[PDB]
């Protein structure tokens, strides 16, 4: 603590008086990892490895569940040239849980790629697929040009050209209500001003780059405010409860003490929050208790300092303690306490004196000699008189004194630009 | 305030971030340190004018004055006089003693006891130099030196005085010879007890006059209630809390939305204590006022008009009151009057 | 203006004691006062009585307290022991001495019947 | 003041983003509302005797 004071002041000395310094705080000890128990490999293997996949057209949306997601399964093989995490950084995905979890798919011309996207324009961004301007997941995609590619031109693949508006977010029209364009009234019939609304693509094997076909796939998920049933490859502690420790519960991190609640959460709430949104409860994956999540730190610190020019010895007084094991950073065998809090390393004595170095609530304290300390006392209020107040009794001065004292009043600031 | 605490508290990668913006922590809380000190200095101005702690006389002979609401109460294991006993009854405080443990708040409970919340977010109350029991040995004093010495207990050694003339000099003071308080002796006495007697029951009954007291109470409580509400601001980040951001984003990402967090908090905690520096000068400025009354009312006779109550001034009695004091001013007022031919 | 310019009656302005006169000294961003009290010393205590009754009539200080010794009542000022006799010049005469309480015994001087005799 | 006019007057848009950074809005207006209050409690001191 008083090095404390030093740094905070920048001096290598400190004056005689009373520092205020940090909270008391301790420190996490073990760290506790919960994630519930999902022992099934999520499917990889028809995500990324499908004999067919939807035409952008008519995109397919599979729903994924109850499985980990350990995609270093794809390292032996796969290969992506375009991958991009846009609610999350890439490097936390191991560290997460996620809920929601559905792989949209389909099959796009190379050189529409960059148009999946959110904020993007082009006929797949506004007539086949679009995501919303907030989109929290991944997109990733790969070039399919030995697998979706045919000598003469593969024509399973279909998107939209024309359409009237252009789409919302995550919508699909698989209408192909005949197009009328020019404002020339068309009864289904393809002819002048009147299209059939999608179109096919080529895909042969001897197209360059951007017309070979791409396989797209698209992560939608949300994190941390739900439970969850798709999550990462780390592994699960034991969870230890009454200590300050760290913790991980289905990806959401921090500190702080975990301890057994009276709160009932509704079956579709995760977790908790307090009045500043501040999580102050979870529930725990594998066993659903509610615990409750306190902060490791609090209470407050303040150090009784003699001037470091004279002795290095202090005192310090604890506000959130009784000291009658304790929050303190060390305790020596002068203890006294008082209102104000806990005071270790002054002596205590029953006389009174004049206040120097206040310490509050009828304490000060001052350095003294009986081969010194630190010595805390309470108060004197000047001293003690009496009148007599007979009720026939007056006093009347004989002498007098002529005195002259000083007064000091300031008048002005330094003036500044 | 912890203004590390209320920032990144319990986060060390926020808190290395902070250490840059690391000026401004210090300058709030060497401000906050400074309004602390001069609020003991305040206290100590309106009371600690006397060195000489006098001890209420053994005679009670004043005249056919009572006073015993005034003086401390001797059953009592404080020092407090009825009047002041209900005074402090009637203001509110949040709480008393200024200590909770820590094992107090472990549990839901921290959520739901205010102070509680405010010391997790670095937000901290200091005790007074000064108690209660203290002030009313101060209080006492004054009592003491006016109920048996008047002006000059101050201003001098204490001198005593029978208290009926000390009356009288108070009468010629005003203007009227004191050959009326002599001669109506009776009924001053009367009207005097009579008038402290409906101050007590007006105090017992209707709270609304020490209102005042119990607004800088509730300022101060709103705003630590604020700090700990703005907590949940974005300020233009992700989100409001620290372990949302730190745990969906990586370093470089994450230090974008902590530093706005950082810079939103850090607005939060300059504007409290503008807020609370400002209403420093006012409160200084009521000190300095109680710190006059008390010696211009209390230890002599003031002739302005307006002080020490309406009419003319004769005597007046301090008591004390959490965060103030209240004084009852004692006033001569003329009546039933005729009229007369004059040149 | 108050403390130098005239003299305060306040009881807390220019220092402790009865204002007497002061005398200002300027200083780097301020004003610093020399401010001269008096204040009484070396007190005694007398007996005392708010009235005095002469024939019937009660007679009160026409200014000061009717202060005492083991023998003698005398007049004086407030601020400083200075003993004068009582005299039908000194007091003012009203009610009676059924009326006064703690009102004491005591001859009041006539100062001119004396010289017309 | 209407903090919301000086802010985001007539646009949608801005007028919900300022809702997340709403609590010192209040906080602005609170601090006015008291000063406004205080200026009658000046005049009625000086002259309502
Ligand atoms: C996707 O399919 C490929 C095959 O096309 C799988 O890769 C093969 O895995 C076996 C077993 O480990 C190896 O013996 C083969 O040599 C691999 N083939 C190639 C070309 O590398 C791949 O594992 C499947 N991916 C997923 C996630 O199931
Ligand atoms: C959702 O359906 C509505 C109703 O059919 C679409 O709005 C109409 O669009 C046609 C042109 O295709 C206009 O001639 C109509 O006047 C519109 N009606 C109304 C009530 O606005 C809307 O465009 C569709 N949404 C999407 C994304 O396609
Ligand atoms: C420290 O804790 C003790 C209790 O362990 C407090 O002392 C008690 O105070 C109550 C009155 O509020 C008495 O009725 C009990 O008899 C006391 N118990 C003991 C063992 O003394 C003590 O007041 C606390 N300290 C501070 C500064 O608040
Ligand atoms: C001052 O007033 C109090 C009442 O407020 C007087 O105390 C009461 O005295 C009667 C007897 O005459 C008792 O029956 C009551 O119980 C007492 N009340 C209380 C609250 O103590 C007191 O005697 C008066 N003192 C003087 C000097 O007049
Ligand atoms: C001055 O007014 C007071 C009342 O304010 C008079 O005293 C009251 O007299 C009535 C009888 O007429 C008694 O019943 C009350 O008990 C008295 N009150 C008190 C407090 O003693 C007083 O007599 C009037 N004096 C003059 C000269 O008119
Ligand atoms: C002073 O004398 C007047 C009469 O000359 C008393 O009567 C009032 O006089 C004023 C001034 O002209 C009128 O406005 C009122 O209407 C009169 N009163 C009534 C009831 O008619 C007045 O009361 C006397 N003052 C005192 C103190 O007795
Ligand atoms: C006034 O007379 C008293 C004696 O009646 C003097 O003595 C003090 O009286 C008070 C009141 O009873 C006691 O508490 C003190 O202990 C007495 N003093 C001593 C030394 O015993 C008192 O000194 C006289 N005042 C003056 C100014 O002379
Ligand atoms: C009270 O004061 C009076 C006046 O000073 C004293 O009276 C005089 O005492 C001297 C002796 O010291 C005599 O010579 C005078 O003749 C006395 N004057 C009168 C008018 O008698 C008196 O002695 C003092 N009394 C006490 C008890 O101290
Ligand atoms: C001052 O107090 C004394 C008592 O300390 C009063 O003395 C009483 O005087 C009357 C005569 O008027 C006697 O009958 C009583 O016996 C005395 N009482 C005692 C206890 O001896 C004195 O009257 C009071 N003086 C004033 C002005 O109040
Ligand atoms: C002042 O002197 C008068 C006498 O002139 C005293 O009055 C007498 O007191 C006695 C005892 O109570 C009565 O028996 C007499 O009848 C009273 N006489 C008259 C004329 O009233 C009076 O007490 C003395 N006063 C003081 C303060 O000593
Ligand atoms: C020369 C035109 C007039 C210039 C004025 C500015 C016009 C703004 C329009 C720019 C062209 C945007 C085309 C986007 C690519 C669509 C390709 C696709 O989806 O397949
Ligand atoms: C497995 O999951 C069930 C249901 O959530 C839980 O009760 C059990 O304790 C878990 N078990 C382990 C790690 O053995």
């Amino acid at each position: 603590p008083l090095s404390e004071t030093k740094c905070t002041l920048k001096s290598f000395t400190v004056e005689k008086g009373i520092y205020q310094t940090s909270n008391f705080r301790v420190q996490p000890t073990e760290s506790i990892v919960r994630f519930p128990n999902i022992t099934n490999l999520c499917p990889f293997g028809e995500v990324f490895n499908a004999t067919r996949f939807a035409s952008v057209y008519a995109w397919n949306r599979k729903r994924i569940s109850n499985c980990v997601a350990d995609y270093s399964v794809l390292y032996n093989s796969a290969s992506f040239s375009t991958f991009k995490c846009y609610g999350v950084s890439p490097t936390k995905l191991n560290d997460l849980c996620f809920t929601n979890v559905y792989a949209d798919s389909f099959v796009i011309r190379g050189d529409e790629v960059r148009q999946i996207a959110p904020g993007q324009t082009g006929k797949i961004a506004d007539y086949n697929y679009k995501l919303p301007d907030d989109f929290t997941g991944c997109v990733i995609a790969w070039n399919s040009n030995n697998l979706d590619s045919k000598v003469g031109g593969n024509y399973n693949y279909l998107y939209r050209l024309f359409r009237k508006s252009n789409l919302k977010p995550f919508e699909r029209d698989i209408s192909t209500e005949i197009y009328q364009a020019g404002s020339t009234p068309c009864n289904g019939v393809e002819g002048f001003n009147c299209y059939f609304p999608l179109q096919s693509y080529g895909f042969q094997p001897t197209n360059g780059v951007g017309y070979q076909p791409y396989r797209v796939v698209v992560l939608s998920f949300e994190l941390l405010h739900a439970p969850a049933t798709v999550c990462g490859p780390k592994k699960s502690t034991n969870l230890v409860k009454n200590k300050c420790v760290n913790f991980n519960f289905n990806g959401l991190t921090g500190t702080g003490v975990l301890t057994e609640s009276n709160k009932k959460f509704l079956p579709f709430q995760q977790f908790g929050r307090d009045i500043a949104d501040t999580t102050d409860a979870v529930r725990d994956p594998q066993t659903l208790e509610i615990l409750d999540i306190t902060p490791c730190s609090f209470g407050g610190v303040s150090v009784i300092t003699p001037g470091t020019n004279t002795s290095n010895q202090v005192a310090v007084l604890y506000q959130d303690v009784n000291c009658t094991t304790w929050r303190v950073y060390s305790t020596g065998s002068n203890v006294f306490q008082t209102r104000a809090g806990c005071l270790i390393g002054a002596e205590h004595v029953n006389n009174s004196y004049e206040c120097d170095i206040p310490i509050g609530a009828g304490i000060c304290a001052s350095y003294q000699t009986q081969s010194q300390s630190i010595i805390a006392y309470t108060m004197s209020l000047g001293a003690e008189n009496s009148v007599a107040y007979s009720n026939n009794s007056i006093a009347i001065p004989t002498n007098f004194t002529i005195s002259v004292t000083t007064e000091i009043l300031p008048v002005s600031m330094t003036k500044t630009s | 305030v912890d203004c590390t605490m209320y920032i990144c508290g319990d986060s060390t990668e926020c808190s290395n971030l902070l250490l840059q913006y690391g000026s401004f922590c210090t300058q709030l809380n060497r401000a906050l340190t400074g309004i602390a000190v001069e609020q003991d200095k305040n206290t100590q101005e309106v009371f600690a004018q006397v060195k000489q702690i006098y001890k209420t006389p053994p005679i009670k002979d004043f005249g056919g004055f009572n006073f015993s609401q005034i003086l401390p109460d001797p059953s009592k294991p404080s020092k407090r006089s009825f009047i002041e006993d209900l005074l402090f009854n009637k203001v509110t405080l949040a709480d008393a003693g200024f200590i909770k443990q820590y094992g107090d708040c472990l549990g839901d409970i921290a959520a739901r006891d205010l102070i509680c919340a405010q010391k997790f977010n670095g937000l901290t109350v200091l005790p007074p130099l000064l108690t209660d029991e203290m002030i009313a040995q101060y209080t006492s004093a004054l009592l003491a030196g006016t109920i048996t010495s008047g002006w000059t207990f101050g201003a001098g050694a204490a001198l005593q005085i029978p208290f009926a003339m000390q009356m009288a000099y108070r009468f010629n003071g005003i203007g009227v010879t004191q050959n009326v308080l002599y001669e109506n002796q009776k009924l001053i006495a009367n009207q005097f007890n009579s008038a402290i007697g409906k101050i007590q029951d007006s105090l017992s009954s209707t709270a609304s006059a020490l209102g005042k007291l119990q607004d800088v109470v509730n300022q101060n409580a709103q705003a630590l209630n604020t700090l700990v509400k703005q907590l949940s601001s974005n300020f233009g980040a992700i989100s409001s809390v620290l372990n949302d951001i730190l745990s969906r984003l990586d370093p470089p990402e994450a230090e974008v939305q902590i530093d706005r967090l950082i810079t939103g908090r850090l607005q939060s905690l300059q504007t409290y204590v503008t807020q609370q520096l400002i209403r420093a000068a006012e409160i200084r400025a009521s000190a300095n006022l109680a710190a006059t009354k008390m010696s211009e009312c209390v230890l002599g006779q003031s002739k302005r008009v307006d002080f020490c109550g309406k009419g003319y001034h004769l005597m007046s009695f301090p008591q004390s009151a959490p965060h103030g004091v209240v004084f009852l001013h004692v006033t001569y007022v003329p009546a039933q009057e005729k009229n007369f031919t004059t040149a | 203006s108050e403390c130098v310019l005239g003299q305060s009656k306040r009881v807390d302005f220019c220092g402790k004691g009865y204002h007497l006169m002061s005398f200002p000294q300027s200083a780097p961003h301020g004003v610093v006062f020399l401010h001269v009290t008096y204040v009484p010393a070396q007190e005694k205590n007398f007996t005392t009585a708010p009235a005095i009754c002469h024939d019937g009539k009660a007679h009160f200080p026409r200014e000061g307290v009717f202060v005492s010794n083991g023998t003698h009542w005398f007049v004086t000022q407030r601020n400083f022991y200075e003993p004068q006799i009582i005299t039908t010049d000194n007091t003012f005469v009203s009610g009676n001495c059924d009326v006064v309480i703690g009102i004491v015994n005591n001859t009041v001087y006539d100062p001119l019947q004396p010289e017309l005799d």
